[PDB]
């Protein structure tokens, strides 16, 4: 959902340990970048998304 | 996870410490020693009066 202006928050999974993509919306193009940190799990109960 | 820290033996004075994951919420963690006993094993060799 969109709205005239304010903040968006987007549920994302990654293997990068440094991302950086370019997240497409409506028509704009944002490039997105930060930092990963490895997860508590050594195993979970799901396959990677 | 496993941490480890070395708290000084004095009474009464607190220990603060943070445990810090690589991306997660940091964990606080507080100990304060109220008494710190050292019991040596005694045993009687005899007993001595008047």
């Amino acid at each position: 959902e969109l709205t005239e202006q304010g903040s968006a928050t987007i549920h994302f999974s990654t293997a990068n340990i440094h991302p950086e993509f370019r997240l497409q919306i409506c028509t704009s193009y944002v490039t997105c970048k930060g930092d990963c940190h490895p997860p508590k799990d050594h195993i979970v109960t799901h396959p990677q998304y | 996870y496993e941490h480890a820290t070395t708290m000084p033996s004095q009474a009464g004075i607190s220990y603060n410490t943070i445990v810090n994951r690589a991306g997660y919420a940091p964990l606080p963690i507080s100990i304060t020693p109220t008494k710190i006993k050292l019991i040596p094993t005694v045993n009687l060799e005899y007993v001595t009066c008047h």
